[PDB]
Protein backbone atom coordinates (compact mmCIF):
# COMPACT_ATOMS: atom_id res chain seq x y z
CA UNK A 1 0.00 0.00 0.00
CA UNK A 2 0.93 3.68 -0.30
CA UNK A 3 1.36 5.57 2.98
CA UNK A 4 0.66 9.32 3.03
CA UNK A 5 -0.23 12.01 5.57
CA UNK A 6 -3.15 14.45 5.80
CA UNK A 7 -4.22 16.95 8.45
CA UNK A 8 -7.26 15.90 10.49
CA UNK A 9 -9.12 19.28 10.29
CA UNK A 10 -11.40 19.01 13.39
CA UNK A 11 -12.83 15.58 12.59
CA UNK A 12 -13.94 12.72 14.80
CA UNK A 13 -16.25 14.02 17.55
CA UNK A 14 -18.77 11.58 19.03
CA UNK A 15 -21.39 11.49 21.77
CA UNK A 16 -19.70 10.79 25.13
CA UNK A 17 -22.90 9.62 26.85
CA UNK A 18 -26.47 8.47 26.23
CA UNK A 19 -27.94 11.57 27.90
CA UNK A 20 -30.00 14.24 26.15
CA UNK A 21 -28.45 17.67 26.78
CA UNK A 22 -29.88 20.80 25.17
CA UNK A 23 -28.51 24.38 24.98
CA UNK A 24 -25.61 23.71 27.38
CA UNK A 25 -21.82 23.61 27.14
CA UNK A 26 -20.71 20.30 28.67
CA UNK A 27 -17.04 19.56 29.37
CA UNK A 28 -15.97 15.92 29.17
CA UNK A 29 -12.80 13.86 29.59
CA UNK A 30 -12.85 10.95 27.15
CA UNK A 31 -10.63 9.27 24.55
CA UNK A 32 -10.98 11.67 21.61
CA UNK A 33 -9.14 12.42 18.39
CA UNK A 34 -7.18 15.67 18.93
CA UNK A 35 -7.79 18.63 16.66
CA UNK A 36 -5.49 19.17 13.64
CA UNK A 37 -3.90 15.76 14.23
CA UNK A 38 -1.51 13.98 11.88
CA UNK A 39 -3.59 11.10 10.55
CA UNK A 40 -2.36 8.78 7.80
CA UNK A 41 -3.69 7.95 4.34
CA UNK A 42 -3.60 4.47 2.79
CA UNK A 43 -3.85 3.60 -0.91
CA UNK A 44 -4.39 -0.17 -0.88
CA UNK A 45 -3.17 -1.74 -4.13
CA UNK A 46 -1.20 -4.60 -2.55
CA UNK A 47 -0.27 -5.09 3.64
CA UNK A 48 0.83 -5.59 7.27
CA UNK A 49 -1.11 -4.92 10.47
CA UNK A 50 -1.40 -1.70 12.48
CA UNK A 51 -0.78 -0.95 16.18
CA UNK A 52 -4.09 -0.52 18.01
CA UNK A 53 -3.25 2.54 20.10
CA UNK A 54 -6.38 2.68 22.36
CA UNK A 55 -8.86 3.54 19.60
CA UNK A 56 -8.95 3.78 15.80
CA UNK A 57 -10.67 6.53 13.81
CA UNK A 58 -11.70 5.16 10.39
CA UNK A 59 -12.65 7.65 7.67
CA UNK A 60 -13.06 5.74 4.39
CA UNK A 61 -14.62 7.93 1.70
CA UNK A 62 -14.90 5.68 -1.36
CA UNK A 63 -17.77 3.34 -2.23
CA UNK A 64 -17.95 -0.49 -1.85
CA UNK A 65 -16.93 -2.56 1.19
CA UNK A 66 -13.58 -4.16 0.34
CA UNK A 67 -12.11 -2.87 3.63
CA UNK A 68 -14.78 -4.41 5.89
CA UNK A 69 -14.04 -7.01 8.52
CA UNK A 70 -11.43 -5.49 10.81
CA UNK A 71 -10.21 -8.08 13.32
CA UNK A 72 -8.94 -7.16 16.77
CA UNK A 73 -6.75 -10.14 17.64
CA UNK A 74 -3.73 -9.92 19.90
CA UNK A 75 -1.76 -12.76 18.28
CA UNK A 76 -3.20 -14.25 15.08
CA UNK A 77 -1.87 -17.75 15.69
CA UNK A 78 -2.00 -20.59 18.24
CA UNK A 79 -1.05 -20.60 21.97
CA UNK A 80 -2.58 -17.18 22.72
CA UNK A 81 -6.16 -16.66 21.56
CA UNK A 82 -7.17 -14.42 18.65
CA UNK A 83 -10.24 -12.19 18.44
CA UNK A 84 -12.39 -12.20 15.29
CA UNK A 85 -14.62 -9.17 14.57
CA UNK A 86 -15.26 -9.96 10.89
CA UNK A 87 -18.01 -7.80 9.38
CA UNK A 88 -20.03 -8.52 6.25
CA UNK A 89 -23.28 -7.70 4.46
CA UNK A 90 -24.84 -10.89 5.91
CA UNK A 91 -23.74 -11.28 9.54
CA UNK A 92 -21.14 -10.22 12.10
CA UNK A 93 -19.29 -12.89 14.10
CA UNK A 94 -17.63 -12.00 17.41
CA UNK A 95 -15.47 -15.04 18.11
CA UNK A 96 -12.34 -15.73 20.17
CA UNK A 97 -11.23 -19.29 19.37
CA UNK A 98 -7.47 -19.02 18.65
CA UNK A 99 -7.58 -19.97 14.91
CA UNK A 100 -4.53 -19.46 12.66
CA UNK A 101 -3.65 -16.57 10.36
CA UNK A 102 -0.65 -15.57 8.26
CA UNK A 103 1.63 -12.54 8.55
CA UNK A 104 -0.60 -10.81 5.95
CA UNK A 105 -4.07 -12.10 6.86
CA UNK A 106 -7.00 -11.78 4.47
CA UNK A 107 -10.37 -13.36 3.77
CA UNK A 108 -9.95 -16.04 1.09
CA UNK A 109 -13.17 -16.02 -0.94
CA UNK A 110 -11.88 -18.72 -3.31
CA UNK A 111 -11.71 -23.45 21.29
CA UNK A 112 -12.15 -21.11 24.27
CA UNK A 113 -15.17 -18.82 23.62
CA UNK A 114 -16.76 -19.53 20.22
CA UNK A 115 -20.13 -18.40 18.66
CA UNK A 116 -21.63 -15.10 20.02
CA UNK A 117 -22.97 -13.99 16.64
CA UNK A 118 -24.81 -10.68 16.21
CA UNK A 119 -27.09 -9.68 13.34
CA UNK A 120 -25.95 -6.04 12.71
CA UNK A 121 -29.27 -4.86 11.29
CA UNK A 122 -28.39 -1.10 10.95
CA UNK A 123 -25.14 -2.15 9.25
CA UNK A 124 -26.97 -4.71 7.10
CA UNK A 125 -28.49 -1.93 4.91
CA UNK A 126 -20.12 10.78 -0.60
CA UNK A 127 -20.13 7.49 1.32
CA UNK A 128 -17.94 8.87 4.13
CA UNK A 129 -18.46 6.13 6.70
CA UNK A 130 -16.67 7.82 9.58
CA UNK A 131 -16.02 5.16 12.21
CA UNK A 132 -14.60 5.33 15.74
CA UNK A 133 -13.64 2.11 17.54
CA UNK A 134 -13.00 1.90 21.28
CA UNK A 135 -12.04 -0.60 24.00
CA UNK A 136 -12.67 0.60 27.55
CA UNK A 137 -13.04 -2.05 30.30
CA UNK A 138 -13.33 -4.87 27.77
CA UNK A 139 -16.35 -3.36 26.02
CA UNK A 140 -16.70 -2.73 22.28
CA UNK A 141 -18.36 0.53 21.22
CA UNK A 142 -18.93 1.59 17.60
CA UNK A 143 -19.58 5.19 16.55
CA UNK A 144 -20.74 5.86 13.00
CA UNK A 145 -21.76 8.74 10.75
CA UNK A 146 -22.79 8.97 7.09
CA UNK A 147 -22.01 12.51 5.91
CA UNK A 148 -22.16 13.65 2.25
CA UNK A 149 -19.36 15.68 0.70
CA UNK A 150 -19.11 18.08 -2.23
CA UNK A 151 -15.68 17.07 -3.56
CA UNK A 152 -13.79 13.88 -2.69
CA UNK A 153 -10.35 15.51 -2.55
CA UNK A 154 -9.72 15.75 1.21
CA UNK A 155 -11.60 15.96 4.50
CA UNK A 156 -13.96 18.97 4.47
CA UNK A 157 -13.98 22.06 6.68
CA UNK A 158 -17.11 21.20 8.61
CA UNK A 159 -18.40 19.28 11.61
CA UNK A 160 -20.10 15.97 12.30
CA UNK A 161 -21.32 13.96 15.28
CA UNK A 162 -21.09 10.22 15.83
CA UNK A 163 -23.68 8.00 17.58
CA UNK A 164 -22.96 4.78 19.51
CA UNK A 165 -24.18 1.45 18.17
CA UNK A 166 -23.26 -1.70 20.15
CA UNK A 167 -21.72 -2.97 23.39
CA UNK A 168 -19.78 -6.26 23.30
CA UNK A 169 -17.70 -7.54 26.26
CA UNK A 170 -14.33 -9.07 25.35
CA UNK A 171 -11.80 -8.29 28.08
CA UNK A 172 -8.42 -9.30 26.60
CA UNK A 173 -5.03 -7.70 25.95
CA UNK A 174 -5.64 -6.16 22.53
CA UNK A 175 -2.47 -4.51 21.23
CA UNK A 176 -2.71 -4.45 17.42
CA UNK A 177 -5.32 -3.61 14.78
CA UNK A 178 -5.84 -5.42 11.48
CA UNK A 179 -8.22 -4.97 8.55
CA UNK A 180 -9.14 -7.82 6.21
CA UNK A 181 -9.50 -8.01 2.43
CA UNK A 182 -11.90 -10.39 0.67
CA UNK A 183 -9.59 -11.24 -2.23
CA UNK A 184 -11.10 -13.54 -4.86
CA UNK A 185 -7.51 1.07 -5.09
CA UNK A 186 -8.96 1.63 -1.62
CA UNK A 187 -8.51 5.04 0.01
CA UNK A 188 -9.08 5.24 3.76
CA UNK A 189 -7.74 7.36 6.62
CA UNK A 190 -6.69 6.01 10.02
CA UNK A 191 -6.65 8.19 13.13
CA UNK A 192 -5.58 7.34 16.67
CA UNK A 193 -7.53 8.38 19.76
CA UNK A 194 -5.98 10.04 22.82
CA UNK A 195 -7.18 11.08 26.30
CA UNK A 196 -8.22 14.71 25.79
CA UNK A 197 -10.66 17.18 27.32
CA UNK A 198 -13.33 18.67 25.07
CA UNK A 199 -15.94 21.42 25.45
CA UNK A 200 -19.03 20.28 23.55
CA UNK A 201 -21.71 22.77 22.49
CA UNK A 202 -25.19 21.26 22.26
CA UNK A 203 -27.80 23.20 20.30
CA UNK A 204 -31.49 23.55 21.17
CA UNK A 205 -32.20 20.26 19.38
CA UNK A 206 -29.61 18.43 21.50
CA UNK A 207 -26.83 17.82 18.94
CA UNK A 208 -23.15 18.76 19.05
CA UNK A 209 -22.39 21.60 16.63
CA UNK A 210 -19.08 23.13 17.79
CA UNK A 211 -16.27 21.80 19.98
CA UNK A 212 -13.02 23.11 21.47
CA UNK A 213 -9.94 21.00 22.22
CA UNK A 214 -8.89 22.21 25.66
CA UNK A 215 -5.18 21.37 25.24
CA UNK A 216 -4.41 22.56 21.70
CA UNK A 217 -3.35 26.23 21.98
CA UNK A 218 -3.59 28.81 24.82
CA UNK A 219 -6.65 30.44 23.20
CA UNK A 220 -8.56 27.17 23.56
CA UNK A 221 -7.32 26.80 27.14
CA UNK A 222 -8.75 30.26 27.86
CA UNK A 223 -12.00 29.26 26.11
CA UNK A 224 -12.27 26.11 28.23
CA UNK B 1 -41.19 13.14 42.87
CA UNK B 2 -42.74 15.15 40.06
CA UNK B 3 -45.37 15.30 37.36
CA UNK B 4 -45.16 13.41 34.07
CA UNK B 5 -46.21 14.85 30.72
CA UNK B 6 -45.54 14.44 27.02
CA UNK B 7 -42.63 16.51 25.74
CA UNK B 8 -41.22 17.83 22.47
CA UNK B 9 -37.69 16.73 23.44
CA UNK B 10 -36.21 15.07 20.35
CA UNK B 11 -34.60 12.04 21.98
CA UNK B 12 -32.14 10.15 19.83
CA UNK B 13 -32.93 6.40 20.05
CA UNK B 14 -29.85 5.52 22.13
CA UNK B 15 -30.73 8.13 24.79
CA UNK B 16 -33.12 7.51 27.68
CA UNK B 17 -32.14 9.98 30.44
CA UNK B 18 -32.25 13.76 30.58
CA UNK B 19 -30.00 15.63 32.98
CA UNK B 20 -29.79 19.03 34.66
CA UNK B 21 -27.20 21.59 35.72
CA UNK B 22 -27.39 20.29 39.31
CA UNK B 23 -27.58 16.66 38.02
CA UNK B 24 -31.25 15.80 38.42
CA UNK B 25 -33.28 13.66 36.02
CA UNK B 26 -35.04 16.22 33.82
CA UNK B 27 -36.68 13.70 31.47
CA UNK B 28 -37.24 9.94 31.49
CA UNK B 29 -38.12 7.24 28.95
CA UNK B 30 -40.65 4.54 29.85
CA UNK B 31 -38.99 1.09 30.02
CA UNK B 32 -42.12 -0.66 28.71
CA UNK B 33 -43.17 1.54 25.78
CA UNK B 34 -40.77 3.74 23.79
CA UNK B 35 -42.26 7.07 24.87
CA UNK B 36 -40.79 10.27 26.31
CA UNK B 37 -41.93 11.82 29.59
CA UNK B 38 -40.96 15.01 31.41
CA UNK B 39 -40.09 15.26 35.09
CA UNK B 40 -41.02 18.44 36.98
CA UNK B 41 -41.83 18.82 40.70
CA UNK B 42 -45.26 20.23 41.49
CA UNK B 43 -46.25 23.44 43.25
CA UNK B 44 -44.12 24.85 46.08
CA UNK B 45 -42.73 28.10 47.42
CA UNK B 46 -42.37 30.29 50.47
CA UNK B 47 -45.04 31.56 52.84
CA UNK B 48 -45.19 34.76 54.86
CA UNK B 49 -47.40 36.01 57.69
CA UNK C 1 -5.30 -29.73 41.02
CA UNK C 2 -5.24 -25.92 41.49
CA UNK C 3 -2.16 -23.83 40.69
CA UNK C 4 -0.95 -20.27 41.25
CA UNK C 5 1.35 -17.96 39.30
CA UNK C 6 4.48 -16.70 41.06
CA UNK C 7 5.41 -13.64 39.02
CA UNK C 8 5.10 -12.02 35.60
CA UNK C 9 7.21 -9.55 33.64
CA UNK C 10 5.18 -6.62 35.01
CA UNK C 11 1.98 -5.92 36.92
CA UNK C 12 -1.49 -6.99 35.78
CA UNK C 13 -4.26 -4.77 34.46
CA UNK C 14 -7.62 -5.05 36.27
CA UNK C 15 -9.98 -7.81 35.04
CA UNK C 16 -7.26 -9.51 32.99
CA UNK C 17 -6.80 -13.27 32.56
CA UNK C 18 -3.42 -14.94 31.98
CA UNK C 19 -3.25 -18.08 29.82
CA UNK C 20 0.27 -18.38 28.37
CA UNK C 21 2.90 -20.22 30.43
CA UNK C 22 6.58 -19.66 29.58
CA UNK C 23 9.85 -20.31 31.40
CA UNK C 24 10.97 -17.12 33.13
CA UNK C 25 14.54 -15.83 32.94
CA UNK C 26 16.15 -13.46 35.46
CA UNK C 27 19.43 -12.96 33.60
CA UNK C 28 21.19 -13.27 30.24
CA UNK C 29 21.51 -17.05 29.79
CA UNK C 30 18.55 -18.33 27.73
CA UNK C 31 16.60 -21.16 29.34
CA UNK C 32 15.46 -22.55 25.93
CA UNK C 33 12.53 -24.35 27.55
CA UNK C 34 14.68 -25.99 30.26
CA UNK C 35 14.23 -24.97 33.91
CA UNK C 36 17.92 -24.89 34.76
CA UNK C 37 20.07 -22.19 36.36
CA UNK C 38 18.16 -18.91 36.92
CA UNK C 39 15.05 -20.43 35.33
CA UNK C 40 11.77 -20.93 37.19
CA UNK C 41 8.39 -22.15 36.00
CA UNK C 42 5.67 -19.66 37.03
CA UNK C 43 3.08 -22.35 37.84
CA UNK C 44 3.41 -23.94 41.30
CA UNK C 45 0.73 -26.14 42.82
CA UNK C 46 -1.17 -25.43 46.03
CA UNK C 47 -0.71 -28.85 47.65
CA UNK C 48 -3.83 -28.53 49.78
CA UNK C 49 -4.12 -31.14 52.55
C1 LIG D 1 3.07 13.66 9.97
O1 LIG D 1 4.25 12.98 10.46
C2 LIG D 1 5.22 12.66 9.46
C3 LIG D 1 6.33 11.89 10.15
O2 LIG D 1 7.60 12.22 9.61
C4 LIG D 1 5.71 13.94 8.78
O3 LIG D 1 6.63 13.61 7.75
C5 LIG D 1 4.52 14.71 8.21
O4 LIG D 1 4.96 15.94 7.66
C6 LIG D 1 3.47 14.97 9.29
N1 LIG D 1 2.31 15.64 8.72
C7 LIG D 1 1.99 16.92 8.94
C8 LIG D 1 2.90 17.70 9.85
O5 LIG D 1 0.99 17.43 8.43
C1 LIG E 1 -0.41 -6.71 27.40
O1 LIG E 1 -0.47 -5.40 26.79
C2 LIG E 1 0.52 -4.48 27.27
C3 LIG E 1 0.26 -3.16 26.58
O2 LIG E 1 0.95 -2.09 27.22
C4 LIG E 1 1.92 -5.02 27.00
O3 LIG E 1 2.89 -4.14 27.55
C5 LIG E 1 2.07 -6.41 27.62
O4 LIG E 1 3.34 -6.95 27.28
C6 LIG E 1 0.96 -7.34 27.14
N1 LIG E 1 1.07 -8.64 27.78
C7 LIG E 1 1.76 -9.66 27.25
C8 LIG E 1 1.77 -10.93 28.05
O5 LIG E 1 2.34 -9.56 26.18
C1 LIG F 1 -34.22 21.57 15.07
O1 LIG F 1 -35.07 20.74 14.24
C2 LIG F 1 -36.08 21.46 13.50
C3 LIG F 1 -36.88 20.43 12.75
O2 LIG F 1 -37.58 21.01 11.66
C4 LIG F 1 -35.42 22.49 12.59
O3 LIG F 1 -36.43 23.25 11.93
C5 LIG F 1 -34.51 23.41 13.39
O4 LIG F 1 -33.81 24.28 12.50
C6 LIG F 1 -33.50 22.59 14.19
N1 LIG F 1 -32.65 23.47 14.99
C7 LIG F 1 -31.35 23.69 14.74
C8 LIG F 1 -30.75 22.98 13.56
O5 LIG F 1 -30.68 24.44 15.45
C1 LIG G 1 -43.15 -6.08 27.11
O1 LIG G 1 -43.95 -4.90 26.86
C2 LIG G 1 -43.77 -4.33 25.55
C3 LIG G 1 -44.62 -3.08 25.50
O2 LIG G 1 -45.94 -3.36 25.06
C4 LIG G 1 -44.14 -5.35 24.48
O3 LIG G 1 -43.88 -4.79 23.19
C5 LIG G 1 -43.34 -6.63 24.66
O4 LIG G 1 -43.78 -7.61 23.73
C6 LIG G 1 -43.50 -7.17 26.09
N1 LIG G 1 -42.68 -8.35 26.28
C7 LIG G 1 -43.19 -9.54 26.64
C8 LIG G 1 -42.20 -10.65 26.79
O5 LIG G 1 -44.39 -9.70 26.83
Amino acid sequence: RTQSYTNSFTRGVYYPDKVFRSSVLHSTHDLFLPFFSNVTWFHAIHNPALPFNDGVYFASTEKSNIIRGWIFGTTLDSKTQSLLIVNNATNVVIKVCEFQFCNDPFLDVYANNCTFEYVSQPFLMKNLREFVFKNIDGYFKIYSKHTPINLERDLPQGFSALEPLVDLPIGINITRFQTLLALHAAAYYVGYLQPRTFLLKYNENGTITDAVDCALDPLSETKC
Amino acid sequence: TGVLTESNKKFLPFQQFGRDIADTTDAVRDPQTLEILDITPCSFGGVSV
Amino acid sequence: NYLYRLLRKSKLKPFERDISTEIYQAGNKPCNGVAGPNCYSPLQSYGFR
